[PDB]
RNA sequence: AAACUUUCAACAACGGAUCUCUUGGUUCUCGCAUCGAUGAAGAACGCAGCGAAAUGCGAUACGUAAUGUGAAUUGCAGAAUUCCGUGAAUCAUCGAAUCUUUGAACGCACAUUGCGCCCCUUGGUAUUCCAGGGGGCAUGCCUGUUUGAGCGUCAUUU
RNA sequence: CUAUCUAGCGAAACCACAGCCAAGGGAACGGGCUUGGCAGAAUCAGCGGGGAAAGAAGACCCUGUUGAGCUUGACUCUAGU
RNA sequence: CGUGGAGGUCAGUGACGAAGCCUAGACCGUAAGGUCGGGUCGAACGGCCUCUAGUGCAGAUCUUGGUGGUAGUAGCAAAUAUUCAAAUGAGAACUUUGAAGACUGAAGUGGGGAAAGGUUCCACGUCAACAGCAGUUGGACGUGGGUUAGUCGAUCCUAAGAGAUGGGGAAGCUCCGUUUCAAAGGCCUGAUUUUAUGCAGGCCACCAUCGAAAGGGAAUCCGGUUAAGAUUCCGGAACCUGG
RNA sequence: AUAUUGGCGAGAGACCGAUAGCGAACAAGUACAGUGAUGGAAAGAUGAAAAGAACUUUGAAAAGAGAGUGAAAAAGUACGU
């Protein structure tokens, strides 16, 4: 009993989708997510692995702001406007 | 294991020593900064002495 | 087109965001008709469908036609 | 220092045929299965990985270096091993070739090689023209594309525009005496450069 | 082509406010018109004219505002620098400047003196 | 004492870590002290603090701590230092004075071992300075 | 399910708008290397995982 | 010999450089020589490339051929020219595509930017 | 004697070795100090005339403003004349904006596109009910403002 | 109903090289070696003698200065009390 | 003897053909190997003196890939069963229509749903692959269409239980606790008609919140209609809630 | 003055040359697996240029045979050797 005809009772979901970080990760009953640790404050992540950091650290999703920093700061945080020669 | 007829060396190297080895390869580039460095402090340094 | 030619219906992709309230009030007055009932479902590929019925005095083809489509 | 282990594989044990090589596991693809770490693996760790700390620079007694330089000196006054070094010195007037001072102060490249060709010099500076080849092997694309012979060695005593004149003709190079470099005296660890003193130079040269 | 940001400028915020509705019936019915026809190129350029004015209209408002704050020690967060988080809780220049009375003395009276060595 | 936050006694390992009750904290109650108001009030900064009393449960400290955004401290020389980035939670880090003492911070032979900082000198004393040409 | 939530059928929405095959004349552009839509899916070969 | 600590003499970054130039370092990349009469009149060797331009082939198959340019086809490092091209088997015609460093310019298209990009080139003047 | 098997060769298969390539990796070195409640990193769903991805963007949606450059873009369609010009561009630069639903994530919730409260404003007879548009309500802490509490405690009206 | 024969479809196990015996000697039970018997293309259905056939680096046993589960007035400790 | 790369040299070989590969063709060497011809090929390569190593395979139940014999072999035998004709089509044991013969036998092989799937639903086109024969057929491929609510659900309630907050532990990630050793509100309306508004009355409050698409619960029915929706659209006839 | 397998901008190598070099030279932390934490590939090369084979003929078609392009089809989007 304890393989195939056991699997077919298999139509309940562990997990949803995390608001947070879209994986269907999100335990119903727990309310927790397995990867990013929702509703925590802070983000799960461990040392020991590596891998998965890289797979979501900064620099993998758009950097919506960041991604114009330094270009900012390479002008000096400038205020105002650029002026028009003529000719 | 211990043979032959040689002194007994005493190289301390049980510990993960491969986590910090400096190799300084940067010896000659330091060197071409602290000269250039030198040259601007005493630059700015108007006639004084350093 | 059926339900124009037959219903005195007008059928529009309407914003995700609106309301039947949003969408009477938008319709009537673009197009400066009367409506009789607003149904709206949300189509599958995501967007909102609007079914607004016209009242009788308004026959629905000719501002069908008047907006320009047929 | 992390290629070839960024896996959790293990090794079935044995009782499974197949060869006890850590596995990759998992499923659903490929690499599910597939041996890792471990020299004979494709993609696992190389067999003892090269380190950074190996040893490049070698040091030799600053008495013994010179002793080099000093027999390179002594060699480029030996004509047949001169030309045994496939310098074209076939001609040209004597050896030690010393030219005078007035060659410490030419501006432009063009009177430095019209100079350097009177002196006898034609021919070399031929040579290397001749010479130039695509590299045999594949540091041909690891910025070492070229390859050609080596020209004259012009030593000088004071630096008025030879150096810079000199600087664009290829297979030549220039050298202060104060300095003088058996990279440049022996090449390929071979006896015998083609060189060609400014007086200034030669009696600096005590 | 469609509309130019300085031909817009010249206007009133009421003109722009019609100029705006217009663009908006435009639109509007190119889109009736871009499902009987194989392709409709010009809705871009009227999709566009469309944030040329908003772009111009808020520009407009904005320099308003800046102005009703002009010297005002106030402004909406909206409008001040920006610069970065912490830059911006740095001290001022004035703040970082403040020496002590007792090293204005000092500073006063034993400054780096300029000097020069041989006799 | 800390108790050891570990479940039945139970320690897994060699015998001389199966300690579980005569264990020491290493940093003082007065640093915990410092810690938590700090917390609290994360918009000071902890400048330092001084025992008041105690009985057999409790220690008590009154914590110092100086506001960072306030025009009387950031106009003022002598305490503006402070207001700089690097003095953020310097409590967290054992720079306030009993931070510096619990950490091994003092000049002389008694500190060899911690006060250059502890970890840091340890990693000096472990490195294997390698040269171009290998002495 | 029939039932179903709005977040569920929005994905739903989203994962049948990209059901389609590429559309031929990315095959004409200049320096095309995309051949087909290699990230294609089917409801009886590939759940969605919701 | 570069001499510059900013330029590199490196093989990759310099393909990298070419092959992923924007379309405005490629409209200088796409340069191409005045003819000598058109040199003499200017003071000045070369200029990049425009539409509107007429034009000699000087080397490759089509060499000799002449004509206005009536693309600069930068995606694509390429020119070509109102007059010189491929007759298919189906009759049909495809422009062919030419190289401006193997043309040389016969008549510019002057224009005020133009002339003053030649001016500022050291070009003649008037 | 075929057929069959085996060997060798030619041509043809199968398969992807070899050689040559390389906008990638790897290691050294030099220069620099800049994330976030002014909402980061990260997530979700969207945005193109014709796109599933990658890349870019946010309902102003492969971009708006501005500055430089000075004629493209290009798979096709298409413009537009704007090409001796405040001006092409899937260009560079970038100082002005826009920046959906979220996220430390802040009205409460959140397997919900669930449910309140307050100010302004517009309609439906309306201060109270309904709908539309705009602006708001987290927590710890500091300095200050206001309003208060306790025979904790002072002085007094008489 | 299979097997069987046909059209279509089409795996796996296993494979040092192979495949007829008797005796001999031989790592003391040979397909090969030595001496003899012999020995004729290409094959089909069956079969279970042999291939010391095939399935998991022997379950039993011993060795290893290799373990783990478990017990106890073995050794050394410990939460608790 | 042979290999990747490095310094030097033959002003070495090369698009009039480099390297590589194939060849019971030739020659040198005891051998590791070297050399040549012919064929194929297309962009680079070699000798000598040195330097340097990630430097030479038959094996490791070695690694990755590719290929055989096995073999057109084992097999494609559960679930009673099929047959005649016409149509269509390049093609019909397998599609559609007709006829026959049968089966599931309402404890269904009927008619709906819950979880789960996610467009598989319907239409048009349509067969390369897939459906272990076939295919003109399809849950497949291409292109489109399609899900309509005050009354059906969610939404509200509380359940086991989950869990913020005054607080108390803990170096800390956080652990405990839920009315708990807490100053924990907000409901009416007078006054005031400077006003719709601050206030004068006043009672009542150990009291977050989440947690049921089967529990509790405000209210809709019949007829008609589509390729595909219907207690949702149409027609007609009602009811509940707030105002 | 010291640290710096992170971030930004650069110059390099007696490094590797697509089973090598990072896991990834490519729509790679992708496709795929797993309730989950996690696990995690394969995959570069027609030609200078698409000139990517008009047209004829056989075929239901895919294609074949001619023709044609090209320096070459002993390069035919199954493509260098
Ligand atoms: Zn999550």
């Amino acid at each position: 009993g304890k393989g195939t005809p056991s699997f077919g009772k298999r139509h309940n979901k562990s997990h949803t989708l995390c608001n947070r970080c879209g994986r269907r990760s999100f335990h119903v009953q727990k309310k927790t997510c397995s990867s990013c640790g929702y509703p925590a404050a802070k983000t799960r992540s461990y040392n020991w692995g590596a891998k998965a950091k890289r797979r979501h650290t900064t620099g993998t999703g758009r950097m919506r702001y960041l991604k114009h920093v330094s270009r900012r700061f390479k002008n000096g945080f400038q205020t105002g406007s650029a002026s028009k020669a003529s000719a | 294991a211990i043979s032959k007829n040689l002194p007994i060396l005493k190289n301390h190297f049980r510990k993960h020593w491969q986590e910090r080895v400096k190799v300084h390869f940067d010896q000659a580039g330091k060197k071409v900064s602290r000269r250039n460095a030198r040259a601007t402090r005493a630059a700015k340094i108007a006639p004084r002495p350093l | 087109m059926k339900k124009v030619e037959d219903g005195n219906i007008l059928v529009f992709q309407v914003s995700m965001k609106a309301n039947k309230y949003q969408i009477k009030k938008a319709v009537k007055e673009l197009y400066e008709v009367d409506v009789l009932k607003v149904n709206t479902l949300v189509r599958p590929n995501g967007t909102k469908k609007a079914y607004v019925r016209l009242t009788a005095d308004y026959d629905a083809l000719d501002i069908a036609n008047r907006i320009g489509y047929i | 220092e992390k290629a070839g282990h960024q896996t959790s594989a293990e090794s079935w044990g044995t009782g499974r045929a197949v060869a006890r090589i850590p596995r990759v596991g998992g499923g659903g693809t490929g690499r599910s299965g597939q041996g890792a770490f471990g020299n004979m693996c494709r993609g696992g760790r190389m067999f003892a990985p090269t380190k950074t700390w190996r040893k490049w620079n070698v040091k030799v007694n600053h008495n013994e270096k010179r002793y080099a330089t000093a027999s390179a000196i002594a060699a480029t006054a030996v004509a047949s091993l001169v030309l045994a070094r496939g310098h074209r010195v076939e001609k040209i007037p004597e050896i030690p070739l010393v030219v005078s001072t007035d060659l410490e102060s030419i501006q432009k490249t063009k009177e430095a090689v019209a100079a350097l060709k009177a002196v006898g010099a034609h021919s070399d500076l031929l040579k290397v023209l001749k010479s130039k080849k695509l590299r045999a092997g594949k540091g041909k694309y690891r910025n070492r594309r070229w390859t050609q012979r080596r020209g004259p060695l012009v030593v000088y005593a004071e630096d008025n525009g030879i150096v810079k004149a000199l600087r664009n003709v290829p297979g030549v190079e220039t050298a202060n005496v104060a300095s003088l470099n058996l990279l440049q005296l022996a090449p390929g660890a071979h006896l015998g450069r083609f060189v060609i003193w400014t007086e200034a130079a030669f009696t600096k040269l005590d | 082509a469609g509309v130019k940001a300085y031909e817009l400028r010249t206007k009133s915020k009421e003109q722009l406010a019609s100029q705006l509705v217009d663009l908006k019936k435009e639109l509007a019915e190119l889109k009736v018109q871009k499902l009987s026809r194989p392709s409709l190129p010009k809705i871009k350029t009227v999709r566009k004219s469309i944030a040329c004015v908003l772009t111009v209209i808020n520009e407009q408002q904005r320099e308003a505002v800046r102005q009703l704050y002009k010297g005002k020690k106030y402004q909406p967060k909206d409008l001040r620098a920006k610069k970065t988080r912490a830059l911006r809780r740095a001290l001022t220049k004035f703040e970082a400047s403040q020496v002590t009375e007792k090293q204005r003395k000092k500073q006063i009276a034993f400054p780096q003196r300029k000097y020069a060595i041989k006799a | 004492n800390r108790k050891r936050p570990v479940p039945k006694g139970a320690t897994y390992g060699k015998p001389t870590n199966q300690g579980v009750n005569e264990l020491k904290y290493q940093r003082s109650l007065r640093a915990t002290a410092e810690e938590r108001v700090g917390r609290r009030a994360a918009n000071l900064r902890v400048l330092n603090s001084y025992w008041v009393n105690q009985d057999s449960t409790y220690k008590y400290f009154e914590v110092i701590l100086v506001d960072p955004q306030h025009k009387a401290i950031r106009r003022d020389a002598r305490y503006n230092w402070i207001c700089d980035p690097v003095h953020k939670h310097r409590e967290a880090r054992g720079l306030t004075a009993t931070g510096k003492k619990s950490r091994g911070i003092n000049k002389g032979h008694k500190f060899n071992n911690t006060k250059a900082g502890r970890r840091k000198t340890w990693k000096r004393q472990n490195t294997l300075s390698l040269w171009r040409y290998r002495k | 399910a029939a039932q179903k939530s709005f977040r569920i059928k929005q994905k739903m929405a989203k994962a049948k708008k990209q059901n389609r095959p590429l559309p031929q004349w990315i095959r004409l552009r200049t320096n095309n290397t995309i051949r087909y839509n290699a990230k294609r899916r089917n409801w009886r070969r590939t759940k969605m995982n919701i | 010999a570069k001499q510059s600590l900013d330029v590199s003499s490196d093989r990759r970054k310099a393909r990298k450089a070419y092959f992923t130039a924007p379309s405005s370092q490629r409209r200088v990349l796409l340069s191409a020589p005045l003819s000598k009469e058109l040199r003499a009149q200017y003071g000045i060797k070369a200029l990049p490339i425009r539409r509107d331009d007429e034009v000699l082939v000087v080397r490759g198959s089509k060499k000799g051929q002449e004509g206005k340019i009536s693309s600069v086809y930068r995606l694509k490092f390429a020119v070509q020219v109102d007059k010189v091209t491929k007759e298919k088997v189906n009759g049909a015609s495809v422009p062919i595509n030419l190289h401006p460093s193997k043309l040389v310019i016969t008549k510019l298209h002057l224009d005020k930017d133009r002339k003053a990009l030649i001016q500022r080139k050291g070009g003649k003047l008037e």
